[PDB]
RNA sequence: GGGAUGACCCCAGGCGGUAGGGGAGCGUUCCCGAUGCCGAUGAAGGCCGACCCGCGAGGGCGGCUGGAGGUAAGGGAAGUG
RNA sequence: GGUGGAGCCUGGGAGUGAGGGCGCGAGCGAUAACGUCCGCGUCCGAGCGCGGGAACAACCGAGACCGCCAGCUAAGGCCCC
RNA sequence: CCGUGAGGGAAAGGUGAAAAGAACCCCGGGAGGGGAGUGAAAUAGAGCCUGAAACCGUGGGCUUACAAGCAGUCACGGCCCCAAGGGGUUGUGGCGUGCCUAUUGAAGCAUGAGCCGGCGACUCACGGUCGUGGGCGAGCUUAAGCCGUUGAGGCGGAGG
């Protein structure tokens, strides 16, 4: 038996313009940014990283057709409502959102999970109004 | 040094008994009786009595100064539990319980200013 | 048992719209009151072992004595009268201090009754030898007329 | 002779509840819901340390792969590249190089990128 | 016996999380302006009342 | 210094001095040196090599206190009717302190 | 198999388990051992213990509580878990 | 050839005689059933204890004496979870 | 106590050596206390020795009000106790379908179990069949009974 832990560390506020990437490509790279899954400090249970900051969200292109495809039903209501979104009214009101759903999926699932979520601030880019701190990782 | 108190077979269940005393658990006595002389429970008369035999026991047994002091700790517990019946429908006869309570209020000085 | 038992007989719940277990009378050995199980009943516990294994007995356990230098063989008592001031006075000349317990196998009943009563004599007829009397003894002292009846009795 | 059992289910009890002092409700204070999570407890003891054995290489080898995604390869080509050097080093127990004095690691990542590049 | 019934024993947990809010409020109580008794308020208690009382005994 | 050693089946890293539990040896007595298989040099100036095979020219140096220790264990298991309560594993320690490179 | 017996010392295998079969044991009551040995310089019992020994069953030791009985090694008979 | 918890015999003790899935060969059924009845297996039964199969007795991998913060692997995977 | 009745039919022991079983105060209507006193001991104070557990409280430590769970376990981390190493907590992560019975199969939405404490279920008599420790061994062997004891056993060959 040895020891090994880290400390906490001052955070990576790590900033990615998202111009070009395609969602889900994009996002598991985001994910294993917001685990601490690339540096070796990384013990599973503090939340350790980076507190990613990803925007120019919207020209988030996506795969071959998903206009209209993509369907983000997520919302049961809760009587007679499992109310559907495609990607295209997601990309138009509040596009902010389709990177969120896209990280809620490859974070896990306990409260490491939904604490690692909420160090992900997406904005719709740019100027995220929230930064001077900026090692933009691409 | 802290007062005793108890008044034990009392006669009241005694979760009723610790709704009251939970009320004066930790309170100065000149507030706390005149807490229980409005209370309105029937905890609060068998509590006043032992409250009022603590202040006495205090004063006239352990030189405590009655106006410095207050209810240090306070409990009740389950006594001797009068098992009567109640007879109900079909004869059925379930076991009514007259629980007793034995109350508890030791009293001790806050600090001699 | 279930059946000896001062209770009844009597089926004490009627068995269906009751709601609690299905009992038959009280004396049953599941309720606190009723019977025993397979509680003891009393029985001899004496066997015949064979008079072979007896003889061979008595004759290994006055052997065990002679083999480790414990037994005695006196015949003239000193002691008469079973005075217990006699027989500790002959005890003290023969060899017996006292220390060690001894059975005491004579045919002289006017010093099995001196011997009769100390903390490290036990007194015994000279017919009535028997291996759990020897063993349980460190010492042994008999008589010439209870060694010969021993001799006689065992081959 | 009736031989009582008094004293002997008391000891065991007080036995299962010493093992157990830490549980939720009746799961700790009951000496027949005692035994019903000393076994599950003692049947995850077992399963849990033949986990964590495996639990640490799914540790280690993360800080290897975080580690050496920093010298610009990955693990599986890294551990390809150590054994190819032929080694019983860096045992990843010891993914401490690669955490604390990492110069011993940035040597490693040539030593193995040499030996399969 | 009948039809509605407790399908489990609640817990000290769940019980003693019900009785939270059956602890018992602190009467009021304020120093009657004519000598420091603790009525409760807008009540003539046994001292003197209000200003001109309706007196228990007393000039 | 800096080492790192092979004994008992596993790898330890190891310092000028420390040493714990070590997987009990066949080397009986206290006053006990003992030359295990180092592994990865040291870092120092004179030290640094990642070595093929462990083959490592220089050994340590491993003087012991070598006991069990007993070891709070109750290793059981229970499928059912089953109840193999009965394997605690002290598992036997050896307790080195080892001197040098 | 090694054994200059002390059969401890190693060697090749094996070692999930229900019904079951088989072998070791630990405990409780009682008895022999006991007219003995412990015990108010505290017995059985109770509460603890992070110690000790035992794979475990359990056994010791220590601390209080208890205020008077307990019973060794080896054995025996069970109203034995 | 085969030294294996192989065999053969005698004696003691059994349990079991409600099985099931899958594969293959068929019957009955409808070239239906997690159907039913067999034969050869296998596995669960008692190995779900473990890995994969998202979960999952019998599908795939594999027979759990215990430990280790060591290693190589099978089915399966290698973007994240 | 139940039953009209025949009948059923309970529970319920232990102060201490001695009642010396608490004079006298103080609170309270009293009960009950607190002093004082007794006594070695009064958490031995009266349906009173020991007085466990379930249960119910009070005080303290740790911990929880964005969390998800057959309630654990492993791993680290945080914090008060001991200062080597520990136990107590549990924040996060990983992993986890209760026990017994009956089952082809149970977490099972099959059965039983509120919890705790006690009582509670392979014995025994006489025969038989195999084994084993013994004795004797082509011999073996007593039974009832008789005689004697102190928790002495011999004689008894009818018979098997
Ligand atoms: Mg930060
Ligand atoms: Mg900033
Ligand atoms: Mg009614
Ligand atoms: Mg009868
Ligand atoms: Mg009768
Ligand atoms: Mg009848
Ligand atoms: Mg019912
Ligand atoms: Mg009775
Ligand atoms: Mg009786
Ligand atoms: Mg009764
Ligand atoms: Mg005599
Ligand atoms: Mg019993
Ligand atoms: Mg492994
Ligand atoms: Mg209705
Ligand atoms: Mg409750
Ligand atoms: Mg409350
Ligand atoms: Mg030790
Ligand atoms: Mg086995
Ligand atoms: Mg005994
Ligand atoms: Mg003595
Ligand atoms: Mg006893
Ligand atoms: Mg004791
Ligand atoms: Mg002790
Ligand atoms: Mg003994
Ligand atoms: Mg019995
Ligand atoms: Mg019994
Ligand atoms: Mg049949
Ligand atoms: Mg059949
Ligand atoms: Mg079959
Ligand atoms: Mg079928
Ligand atoms: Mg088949
Ligand atoms: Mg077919
Ligand atoms: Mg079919
Ligand atoms: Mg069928
Ligand atoms: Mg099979
Ligand atoms: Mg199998
Ligand atoms: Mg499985
Ligand atoms: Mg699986
Ligand atoms: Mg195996
Ligand atoms: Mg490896
Ligand atoms: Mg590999
Ligand atoms: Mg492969
Ligand atoms: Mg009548
Ligand atoms: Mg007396
Ligand atoms: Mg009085
Ligand atoms: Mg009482
Ligand atoms: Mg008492
Ligand atoms: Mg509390
Ligand atoms: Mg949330
Ligand atoms: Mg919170
Ligand atoms: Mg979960
Ligand atoms: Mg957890
Ligand atoms: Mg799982
Ligand atoms: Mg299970
Ligand atoms: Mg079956
Ligand atoms: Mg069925
Ligand atoms: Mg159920
Ligand atoms: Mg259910
Ligand atoms: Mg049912
Ligand atoms: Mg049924
Ligand atoms: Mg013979
Ligand atoms: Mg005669």
């Amino acid at each position: 038996m040895k020891t090994y832990v880290p400390k906490q560390v001052e955070p990576r506020w790590v900033l990615i313009d998202a111009e070009g990437k395609t969602l889900g490509r994009l996002a598991t790279k985001i994910a294993t940014l917001l685990r601490g899954k690339h540096r070796p400090d990384w013990t599973p249970n503090v939340a350790m990283g980076d507190f990613v900051v990803v925007v120019n969200a919207d020209k988030i292109r996506v795969t071959g057709k998903k206009l209209e495809q993509k369907i983000y039903t997520r919302y049961s209501g809760y009587p007679g409502g499992l109310k559907k979104i495609p990607l295209e009214k997601m990309l138009a009101t509040h596009p902010e959102r389709v990177l969120e759903h896209a990280v809620k999926g490859m974070l896990p699932k306990g409260p490491l999970g939904r604490r690692l979520f909420k160090r992900l601030k997406v904005y719709a880019g740019p100027d995220h109004p929230h930064q001077a701190q900026r090692p933009e990782k691409l | 040094m802290e007062a005793k108190a108890i008044a034990r077979y009392v006669r009241i269940s005694p979760r009723k008994v610790r709704l009251v005393v939970d009320l004066i658990r930790g309170k100065s006595l000149e507030e706390a009786r005149n807490i229980l002389r409005y209370t309105n429970k029937r905890g609060a008369y068998f509590v006043a009595k032992v409250l009022e035999s603590a202040a006495a026991n205090a004063v006239n047994n352990h030189d405590m100064l009655e106006d410095r002091l207050y209810v240090k700790a306070a409990y009740v517990d389950e006594g001797p539990a009068l098992k009567r019946v109640l007879p109900r429908a079909r004869g059925r006869a379930d076991i009514i319980k007259k629980r007793t309570s034995h109350i508890t209020v030791i009293l001790g000085e806050k600090h001699g200013k | 048992t279930r059946g000896e038992v001062a209770y009844s007989g009597r089926k004490i719940w009627p068995q269906k719209h009751t709601g609690r277990a299905r009992h038959g009378d009280i004396g049953a050995p599941i309720f606190v009151g009723g019977g025993v199980v397979f509680g003891p009943k009393p029985r001899d516990y004496s066997y015949t072992l064979p008079k072979k294994v007896r003889k061979k007995g008595l004759a290994m356990a006055v052997a065990d004595r002679a083999r480790e230098g414990k037994l005695l063989l006196v015949e003239a008592f000193a002691g008469v009268n079973g005075k217990t001031k006699e027989f500790l006075a002959w005890a003290k000349e023969a060899g017996l201090d006292g220390s060690e317990s001894v059975l005491l196998v004579t045919g002289n009943e006017l010093v099995r009754r001196a011997a009769r009563n100390l903390p490290w004599v036990v007194t015994l007829a000279p017919e009535g030898l028997n291996v759990y009397d020897i063993v349980r003894t460190e010492r042994l002292v008999m008589d010439l007329d209870a060694w010969e009846v021993f001799q006689n009795r065992i081959g | 002779p009736r031989a009582k059992t008094g004293v002997v289910r008391r000891r065991k009890h007080k036995k299962i509840l010493k093992l157990a002092k830490g549980y939720w409700g009746l799961r700790s204070k009951s000496f027949r819901k005692a035994r019903e999570t000393l076994f599950a407890a003692g049947n995850y003891a077992y399963a849990h340390r033949k986990r964590r054995k495996r639990d640490f290489r799914r540790l280690w080898i993360v800080r290897i792969n975080a580690a050496c995604r920093q010298h610009g390869l990955n693990y599986s080509t890294f551990i390809h590249g150590l054994k190819k050097a032929g080694i019983e080093v860096d045992r990843k127990n010891l993914a401490d190089l690669a955490v604390r004095e990492p110069q011993v690691f940035a040597e490693l990542v040539e030593r193995a990128k040499a030996a399969q590049g | 016996a009948k039809h509605p019934v407790p399908k489990k024993k609640t817990s000290k947990a769940r019980r003693d999380a019900r009785r939270s809010h059956h602890a018992l409020t602190p009467p009021t109580l304020v120093p009657c302006p004519e000598c420091k008794a603790m009525k409760p308020p807008h009540t003539v208690c046994p001292e003197c009342g209000y200003y001109a009382g309706r007196k228990v005994l007393e000039v | 210094m800096f080492a790192i050693v092979k004994t008992g089946g596993k790898q330890y890293r190891v310092e000028p001095g420390l040493k714990l539990r070590v997987e009990k040896l066949d080397a009986e007595p206290g006053a006990t040196v003992e030359l295990p298989v180092l592994l990865l040099g040291g870092e120092k100036t004179v030290v640094g090599t990642p070595v093929v095979e462990g083959a490592s020219v220089v050994a340590e140096v491993l003087g012991h206190g070598r006991g069990k220790k007993i070891l709070v264990s109750k290793f059981k298991a229970k499928v059912q009717y089953r109840r193999k309560k009965g394997h605690r594993q002290p598992y036997t320690e050896l307790l080195i302190k080892e001197i040098r490179g």
